[PDB]
């Protein structure tokens, strides 16, 4: 959370989510898209397969 | 406050500067308008027209435009040449004798090569150079 | 449409290739073995380079990027047009080397008489 | 560093200065960095997903459903035409969209937007005395460093074209209306002062 | 500045503030204020919707620079290893029409 | 055709061409905080409902079995039925 | 400032009807923007005819006559003339650029000096004839050295 | 291809407000046929796909402000269940067993 | 690179040269000033200012006064054109000054030049700056 | 001797700097200028630009090679550097290494966008989404980083070490499963869905019925022993 | 200065409409520095009348050296026992 707060890009690039809850209502400002390609091609997702070949 | 006391021009003009301090002319005037203060910057407004146009887009100074003759030639020889190459590469390789010339230059070290001579006065002259090293 | 013109270029050297290996003794070069090499060499590259290449990455990814990306332009709107008008010359220095020799004349040309 | 306005800042420039300072609506989303674009709500009827135009009839929109942690993604990329005028909906999810086609103005209806954009970034206004950083391991987190500092003492007071060139031009006039600018801001001060 | 106390109680009573201030500028003391330097902007009609100023849609120069490179291209080759230079006079029209142009 | 054209060749009237007086934007000031200002907009669903109709019942006129009956007859063919 | 105090009371679903509703607050009008603005908007001066593809109603030029006249200085900028060796080599210039000379609202400066300066020498008040041999010793040299 | 539905209805605060189904395509814009009247056929072709750079958008929604999913959402697995029956079996009821023994702790 | 090389070579030893003034001269009404200075070979380049866009700024950064030629008695003075953004060299030496316009000349073109650049007192603050009445005229 | 041989040399390295100046312009188009929601999300766009964008990272990251392989041979040829000779150090088989280098991934570069026509046309004609698309993008993504490691395979015979022979052998049976994954997600994409038969859709079908013994024979060019005769 | 967005968005005074009134725009009233909200994690959750905004604070992070070394001893010491009884062993 406090990555998420002080230093919007490293958490980006890091693919943390944001870590805010806007559930008053009013969207963050510094909300950024998603970069998952780290948590999504790995062992424990869908590049599971991949990265047991490239392993 | 330091005001600005008198001018002493007879263009009744200048006179504005008599009725502002002294501060507040170095700050609008001299710290970051030093390169606007007290001058008309028309020539800001006339390159901004020059810049924000559709204009001849071929340069070659900052000043100045690249000269015409210089650009219709250079586009002259460039269509011309690409015709000649498209069209002698797609049609004309049935005679390469008859379609292209034959012609060469090597290091002045090395004895004149056969193909150097002036192309179009072959049967007219022969060229041959001194050697050096 | 020079991805066309380039891959009707290489249906030719790909044409003149099968007619020399159609049948043995070479009806179609009559013995030339270099030339038969470089017209083989020539029909390889201009197909790999300037074919499939200009195809995809000059006519596909130049027409579907901006759609599928969301962009008035490519970022270098003055290389896409670079890129475009260069390939002419590469396609024709890869294409007539079969024609093209540096010894051009043939073998009944008396060259004792120049 | 910062672009002295009063003597550059022309069209493209003034409006990006525009959109910094004032953050207006029209301006902020034209100005609007591409990469992070702000979240918003799924579209409902009630509680539409406003997209922005800058003086535009429609726009390209493309939606993907409900989106969730595992996935991030409802369903396929879909794109359509969103057009001004009434709600319109996503066959897919059903989700509403509502094109809100901002005027370069100041008013309340423009104002209600404020919240749907995110400020203006800062770090890349002005010059860069710093062309770029040749390190790996901060080239997509962190800006070009500055060896000078930003002053902040800075008031900026729209001006319309012709008035602009008549400040340019005549020495005269652009010290008559900064001086009673200064004045005004002196004037907001004391009663902003004294409401406090 | 100094405001009338007479003024400032008709302000009063005309309204009475509930509601603080959220500009900053509440903070300035005077310092800051004379400190403070005046800018101008230029306002006009927008015409551009994006971040990227104007590009123009045509290059000229690039198109005949790129003519070029292909020239130099074909001709430098075939000079330096086929040895063979192009007879523009077996299609004389076309240096003609270079002539004529 | 139309001829050339340069919009910036025109006056624009987006700004006052007159500044404003001190007693005046006092008074504003005051007026202006002396009153609520103009909400800014939320994004929170407030008590939301179904996009669709209601929930299809489990017995009535028409249920969700009916609905459920539908995915094995679906065609569309050249000519209308 | 607790939060949850204001919060709870300040966002709440039954006033959902109220709390999203733009409206313009009472506040004193203003004269130079409620009064002076909307009089000079409307008495824009009006063209039959604009540039029917690009142009609008209120396109209408400033007469040169009445575009604001250069008074800032009275020496002439020979610039905006164009040199007779820029002339004869053909070469153009934004500088002297008729389009661009041709400003909306501003004329340019007059190439020529105003009439009210007089050019005649009075008396010398500063005088370091010495920097001239100094120049062109140090030109020389540096000349002489990079050859 | 402009609109392929239009509804009316009724929202929270009582108003009637009209909601149309834009025409869609499959993630690729350049098949999406881009025009301004109800006609099926591809009429206007544009060179310039952004006439004035503003460049599209893919809204992403903030999960803390989503809500659940209600547009016909019991039908989202009814393709894979309605494929897997029609090749399932089902036991008659009448040869179905019925009215068995309860369950001792239950 | 013969060619640019010469070329810059000698525009920026012009330019370096451009500064510094060989004479000035008044008009009949002293209402202008003609500046010959030096040229790229050396010679004599005329030029006309105007004395009242003449005037002697001080540096922009104030801890930068002690640094100035100007602080030695046998120093340069930089008097800045502000219409043409050009700068005027002149030597301090009283041998190169005429001492009947001198004293106007200096005291016309340093106006800009106060003592409100070095600071303001507690007994000056208040009166830096021309106070403002609201309302008096009117509730 | 000298006349087409240079003037190939001549022309593949212009070939690759007019590669490197088209990747150039359309990777930093994409990092760039790519629209909001899009900038990072490689699974919405469709898959022939997916594919694109990997071939030109390919393209990138192998064009180099190809390069100093031919300014080398350029210089041998010319200056004599005798860089592949043998007699003083050179090395004729680091030739074919470095050329191999970029030669397989170049055909890897020119199959990966064909894919993307299927996996796009597939779905439209049959109104269904693909199957398994971020399985089918990380299969493309596997071959594409693994086949940096085998362009030995046109060198078994060459004489190089059986270590490497090896290695080159393994990884390169290996590369047979994702193709293998793409072919089942391509065969279930047209079950279940309501197919509108089109020229694309039936050009399509005969893409996979040509990739499937494309494939099959690549991978019995793998044996080792039969790759020998 | 706000450090929550409900607030800072609840009465806002300084909106463009009504700041083009004085045409005048500081540059110390950026939106971008206007609000920022703390480091700490706070997350809503439903109370008995509406949500309410619980605090998740973890560690400080103004320790010093003198109280990491003096919790740290132990460890050090149990280091050097486990050694001399490998030693010893
Ligand atoms: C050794 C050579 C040294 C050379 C030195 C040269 C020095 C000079 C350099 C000058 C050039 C600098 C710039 C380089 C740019 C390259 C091109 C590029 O992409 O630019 C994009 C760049 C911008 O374009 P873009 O599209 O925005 O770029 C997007 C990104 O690139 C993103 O691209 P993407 O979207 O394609 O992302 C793909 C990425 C995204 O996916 C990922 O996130 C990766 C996976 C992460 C999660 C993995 C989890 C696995 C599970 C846990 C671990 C399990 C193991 C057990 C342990 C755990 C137990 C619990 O996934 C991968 O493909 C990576 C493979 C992942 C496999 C992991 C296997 C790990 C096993 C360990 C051993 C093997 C490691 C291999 C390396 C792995 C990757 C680092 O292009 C430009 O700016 C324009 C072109 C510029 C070209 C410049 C000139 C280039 C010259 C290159 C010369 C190279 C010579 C040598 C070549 C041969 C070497 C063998
Ligand atoms: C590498 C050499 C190869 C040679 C091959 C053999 C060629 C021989 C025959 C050549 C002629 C063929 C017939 C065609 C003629 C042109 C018409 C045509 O159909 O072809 C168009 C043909 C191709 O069409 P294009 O280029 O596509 O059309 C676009 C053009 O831009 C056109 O655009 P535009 O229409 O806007 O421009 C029109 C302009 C042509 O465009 C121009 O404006 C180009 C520049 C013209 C003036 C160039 C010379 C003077 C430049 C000033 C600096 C000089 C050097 C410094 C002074 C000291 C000397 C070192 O026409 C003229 O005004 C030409 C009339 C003659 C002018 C003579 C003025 C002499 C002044 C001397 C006093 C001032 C200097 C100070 C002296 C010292 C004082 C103490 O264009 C040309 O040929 C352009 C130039 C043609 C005129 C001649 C220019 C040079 C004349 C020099 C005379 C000697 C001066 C020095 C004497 C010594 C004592 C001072
Ligand atoms: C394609 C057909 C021709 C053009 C379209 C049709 C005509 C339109 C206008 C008609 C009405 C107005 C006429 C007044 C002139 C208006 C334009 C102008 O100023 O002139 C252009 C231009 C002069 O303008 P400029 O001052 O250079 O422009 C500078 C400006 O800044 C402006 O700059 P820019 O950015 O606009 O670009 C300037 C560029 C303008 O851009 C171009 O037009 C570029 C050049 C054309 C494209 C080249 C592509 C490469 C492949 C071409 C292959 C062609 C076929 C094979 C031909 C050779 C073997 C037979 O000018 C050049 O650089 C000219 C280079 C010299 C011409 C080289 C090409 C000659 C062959 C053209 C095709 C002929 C087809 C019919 C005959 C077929 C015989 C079997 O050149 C000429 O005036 C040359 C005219 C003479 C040559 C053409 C006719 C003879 C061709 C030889 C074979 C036939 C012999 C028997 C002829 C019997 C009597 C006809
Ligand atoms: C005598 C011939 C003997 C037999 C051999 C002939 C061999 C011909 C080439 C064979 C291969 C390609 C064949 C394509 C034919 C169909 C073209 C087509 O789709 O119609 C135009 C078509 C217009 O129809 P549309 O788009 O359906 O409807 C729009 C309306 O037309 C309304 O549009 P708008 O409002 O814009 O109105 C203008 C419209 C009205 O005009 C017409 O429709 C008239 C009829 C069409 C005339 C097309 C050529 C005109 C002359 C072009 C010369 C170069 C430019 C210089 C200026 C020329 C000024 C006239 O004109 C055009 O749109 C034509 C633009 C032409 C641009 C050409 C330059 C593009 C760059 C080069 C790319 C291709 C390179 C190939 C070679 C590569 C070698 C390594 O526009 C295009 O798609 C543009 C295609 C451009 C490339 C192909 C044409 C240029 C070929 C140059 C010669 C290459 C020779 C190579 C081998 C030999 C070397 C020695
Ligand atoms: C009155 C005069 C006109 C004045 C008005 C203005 C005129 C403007 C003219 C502008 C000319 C632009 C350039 C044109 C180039 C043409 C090239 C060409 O086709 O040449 C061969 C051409 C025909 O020869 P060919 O035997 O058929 O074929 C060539 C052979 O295959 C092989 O032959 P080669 O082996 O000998 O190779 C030479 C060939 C090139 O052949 C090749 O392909 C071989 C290339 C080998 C290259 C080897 C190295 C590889 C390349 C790259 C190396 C660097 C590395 C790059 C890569 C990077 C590596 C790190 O190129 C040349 O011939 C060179 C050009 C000859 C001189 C022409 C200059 C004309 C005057 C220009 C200035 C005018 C303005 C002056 C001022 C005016 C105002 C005072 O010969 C000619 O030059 C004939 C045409 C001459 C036209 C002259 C101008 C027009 C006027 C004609 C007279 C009409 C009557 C006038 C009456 C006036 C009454 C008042
Ligand atoms: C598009 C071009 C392309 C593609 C995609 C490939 C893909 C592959 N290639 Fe090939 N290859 C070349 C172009 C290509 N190749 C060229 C041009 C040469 C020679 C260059 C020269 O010297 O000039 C070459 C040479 C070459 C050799 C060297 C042969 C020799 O020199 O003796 C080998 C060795 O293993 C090889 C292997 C492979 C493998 C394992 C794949 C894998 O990617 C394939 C994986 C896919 C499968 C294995 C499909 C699985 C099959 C099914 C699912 C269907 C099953 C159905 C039935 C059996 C009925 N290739
Ligand atoms: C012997 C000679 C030595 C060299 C002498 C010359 C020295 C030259 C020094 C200057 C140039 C180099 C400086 C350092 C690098 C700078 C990089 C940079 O800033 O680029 C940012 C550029 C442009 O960045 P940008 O513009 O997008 O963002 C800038 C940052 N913001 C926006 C926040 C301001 O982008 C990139 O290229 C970075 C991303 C790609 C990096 C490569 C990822 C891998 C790609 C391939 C897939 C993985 C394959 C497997 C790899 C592992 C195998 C084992
Ligand atoms: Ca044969
Ligand atoms: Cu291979
Ligand atoms: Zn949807």
């Amino acid at each position: 959370y406090e990555l998420f707060v002080d230093h919007p890009d490293l958490a980006q690039w890091t693919g943390t989510y944001p870590k805010v809850d806007s559930s008053h209502g009013f969207p963050f400002y510094s909300t950024y898209e998603m970069y998952r390609d780290f948590q999504e091609n790995t062992l424990n997702s869908d590049g599971s397969f991949a990265q047991w070949i490239t392993l | 406050m330091n005001r600005f006391f008198k001018v002493s021009s007879k263009y009744q003009y200048y006179k504005y500067l008599e009725q502002y301090d002294a501060a507040f002319l170095r700050k609008y005037q001299s710290e970051t308008h030093w390169y606007l203060g007290r001058r008309g910057a028309w020539k800001n407004l006339v390159i901004k027209y020059a810049g924000d146009h559709i204009s001849l887009e071929e340069e070659h100074n900052v000043k100045y435009k690249t000269h015409l003759s210089f650009v219709y030639l250079s586009y002259r020889l460039a269509w011309v040449l690409f015709a000649y190459v498209l069209i002698y590469n797609h049609f004309l390789l049935g005679d390469i004798g008859k379609t292209f010339n034959v012609g060469e230059w090597d290091h002045r070290l090395k004895p004149s090569a056969e193909r150097d001579y002036p192309t179009r006065y072959e049967s007219l002259y022969i060229l041959d150079r001194t050697q050096k090293w | 449409y020079f991805s066309m013109v380039t891959g009707l270029s290489g249906a030719a050297l790909a044409t003149m290739i099968r007619l020399e290996l159609a049948h043995p003794g070479s009806p179609f070069f009559k013995g030339d073995s270099l030339r038969y090499l470089q017209v083989v060499t020539a029909h390889g590259l201009i197909m790999v380079f300037f074919v499939v290449v200009p195809i995809l990455f000059g006519g596909f990814a130049n027409f579907l990027i901006p759609y599928h990306v969301g962009s008035k332009d490519v970022a270098y709107p003055r290389l896409n047009s670079i890129g475009f008008w260069i390939q002419p010359c590469g396609y024709i220095l890869l294409a007539k080397i079969g024609f093209l020799r540096p010894q051009f004349w043939r073998y009944y040309d008396k060259t004792s008489f120049s | 560093r910062m672009t002295n306005t009063t003597e550059e800042a022309f069209d493209e420039v003034s409006h990006e200065w525009q959109a910094l300072v004032t953050s207006n609506p029209f301006d902020l989303n034209v100005f609007n960095y591409l990469e992070n674009t702000q979240t918003s709500n799924f579209g409902t009827v009630d509680n539409p997903l406003v997209v922005f135009t800058s003086e535009t009839p429609f726009r390209y929109v493309g939606c993907t459903g409900q989106m969730n942690e595992d996935d991030y993604e409802g369903h396929e990329l879909l794109f359509f035409l969103l057009r001004e005028g009434s709600l319109q909906r996503c066959m897919g999810c059903g989700q509403v969209f509502k094109l809100v086609r901002l005027r370069n103005e100041y008013s309340p209806e423009m104002d209600y937007y404020l919240s749907n954009f995110h400020p203006y970034e800062m770090q890349e206004m002005g010059e860069s005395d710093t062309t770029v950083l040749m390190s790996p391991y901060k080239y997509a987190s962190h800006y070009e460093y500055t060896q000078f500092e930003t002053p902040s003492n800075m008031v900026y007071s729209m001006v319309n074209p012709d008035e602009h060139d008549r400040l340019l031009v005549d020495p005269a006039y652009r010290m008559e209306r900064t001086k009673a600018l200064e004045e005004k801001y002196k004037v907001y001060t004391s009663s902003l002062r004294e409401v406090e | 500045t100094v405001i009338n106390s007479e003024f400032l109680t008709y302000l009063k009573s005309n309204y009475k503030i509930s509601f603080s201030a959220s500009n900053i500028v509440k903070y300035l003391s005077d310092k800051s204020v004379n400190n403070s330097v005046i800018l101008y902007l230029r306002k006009n009609k927008i015409f551009n919707k994006s971040r990227y100023s104007r590009n123009r849609q045509t290059y000229r120069t690039g198109a005949y620079w790129c003519l070029y490179v292909n020239i130099i291209a074909v001709v430098a080759f075939y000079f330096w290893f086929y040895k063979f230079t192009m007879n523009f006079g077996y299609l004389w029209w076309l240096l003609y029409s270079l002539i004529l142009s | 055709r139309a001829g050339p054209y340069n919009p910036n060749r025109y006056k624009d009237y987006y700004i006052p061409r007159t500044l404003p007086k001190n007693e005046e934007i006092v008074e504003f000031v005051q007026s202006q905080h002396s009153v609520p200002a103009s909400p800014i907009r939320n994004q929170r669903h407030i008590n939301p409902v179904r996009e669709s109709g209601p929930l299809p019942s489990y017995d009535g006129t028409y249920t969700m079995e009916d609905i459920r009956a539908v995915f094995y007859n679906t065609t569309v063919g050249r000519d209308y039925c | 400032s607790d939060p949850n105090d204001f919060y709870r009371d300040a966002y709440r679903n039954e006033n959902r009807w109220i709390d999203q509703s733009v409206f313009t607050p009472k506040t004193s009008k203003m004269t130079h923007y409620d009064v002076e603005w909307p009089k000079e908007l409307a008495s824009r001066p009006v063209t039959k005819k604009f540039h029917h593809d690009k142009g609008y109603k209120y396109d209408v030029t400033t007469p040169y006559d009445q575009r604001y006249n250069y008074v800032a200085d009275r020496l002439g900028h020979p610039e905006i003339l164009g040199n007779p060796f820029e002339r004869l080599m053909r070469l153009e210039g934004d500088i002297y650029h008729p389009n661009y000379l041709d400003q909306p609202f501003v004329k340019v400066p007059n190439a020529n000096p105003n009439a009210s300066l007089n050019f005649e020498e009075g008396e010398v008040l500063y005088e370091n004839t010495r920097l001239l041999e100094w120049a062109k010793f140090w030109n020389y040299s540096v000349v002489v050295g990079y050859l | 291809q402009m609109f392929v539905a239009r509804q009316v209805v009724t929202n929270s605060k009582g108003e009637k407000v009209e909601v149309l189904w834009n025409a869609q395509c499959y993630e690729d814009i350049a098949q999406l046929n881009v025009g301004f009247a109800p006609v099926l056929e591809s009429v206007d072709y544009h060179w310039e796909i952004f006439l004035w750079a503003d460049p599209p958008i893919k809204p992403n929604n903030d999960f803390d402000l989503n809500v659940p999913c209600t547009w016909f959402e019991y039908e989202q697995e009814w393709w894979m269940e309605s494929c897997i029956q029609e090749d399932q079996f089902n036991l008659p009821e009448d040869e179905r067993p019925y009215n068995t023994p309860r369950n001792p702790h239950c | 690179v013969a060619i640019y090389a010469t070329y810059i070579a000698l525009s920026y030893i012009n330019n370096i040269w451009k500064d510094y003034v060989v004479r000035a001269q008044f008009s009949k009404d002293k209402e202008l000033l003609f500046v010959t200075r030096v040229s790229p070979f050396g010679t004599t380049e005329e030029e006309v200012y105007e004395v009242a866009h003449l005037e002697h700024l001080p540096p922009s950064v104030r801890s930068g006064v002690k640094d100035l030629s100007a602080q030695d008695a046998d120093g340069l003075v930089d008097v800045t054109c502000m219409s043409s953004q050009r700068s005027l060299v002149f030597y301090k030496g009283d041998q190169y000054w005429n001492p009947k316009v001198y004293n106007d000349f200096i005291n016309q073109t340093s106006n800009l030049w106060t003592r409100n650049y070095t600071g303001y007192n507690r007994l000056e603050v208040q009166n830096s700056v021309e106070q403002v009445k609201i309302g008096f005229s009117h509730s | 001797a000298v006349g087409s041989q240079d003037i190939l040399i001549l022309s593949v390295v212009f070939a690759g700097i007019s590669t490197t100046i088209s990747f150039t312009n359309l990777l930093i188009t994409r990092r760039t200028l790519a629209m909001p929601g899009l900038r990072h999300r490689r699974v919405l766009m469709p898959f022939v630009t997916i594919s694109i964008f990997l071939t030109l990272r390919m393209l990138a990251t192998i064009t180099p090679v190809l390069g100093a392989a031919v300014i080398m041979m350029a210089f041998d040829r010319h200056w004599q550097t005798t860089f592949f000779e043998y007699a003083y150090g050179g090395d004729p088989i680091l030739s074919q290494h470095l050329f191999w280098f970029f030669g397989h991934p170049e055909v890897y570069v020119l199959i990966i966008p064909t894919f993307g026509f299927i996996n796009m046309i597939v779905p439209h004609n049959n109104t269904r989404r693909v199957a398994s698309k971020h399985h089918m993008i990380w299969a493309i993504y596997v071959m594409a980083y693994m086949g940096y490691l085998v362009w030995g395979h046109h060198m078994y015979l060459v004489g190089l070490d059986h270590r490497s022979r090896t290695m080159y052998s393994t990884i390169t049976i290996m590369i047979s499963m994702p193709a293998t994954i793409k072919v089942v997600n391509w065969t279930l994409s047209l079950v279940n869905g309501a197919l509108k038969i089109d020229l694309p859709f039936l050009f399509s079908m005969s893409f996979l019925l040509l990739f499937l013994v494309a494939g099959f024979t690549g991978m019995w060019l793998s044996h080792v022993s039969l790759n020998v005769s | 200065m706000f450090r929550w967005l409900f607030l800072y968005w609840y009465n806002s005074t300084d909106t463009p409409s009504a700041i083009a009134k004085v045409n005048l725009w500081s540059y110390i009233n950026l939106r971008l520095f206007k609000a920022r909200l703390s480091s700490s994690i706070a997350y809503y959750i439903l109370g008995l009348n509406n949500l309410e905004l619980k605090k998740l604070k973890i560690f400080y992070k103004n320790t010093y050296f003198d109280y990491i070394y003096l919790k740290s001893i132990p460890c050090l010491f149990l280091i050097i026992f486990f050694t001399n009884l490998y030693l010893f062993l």
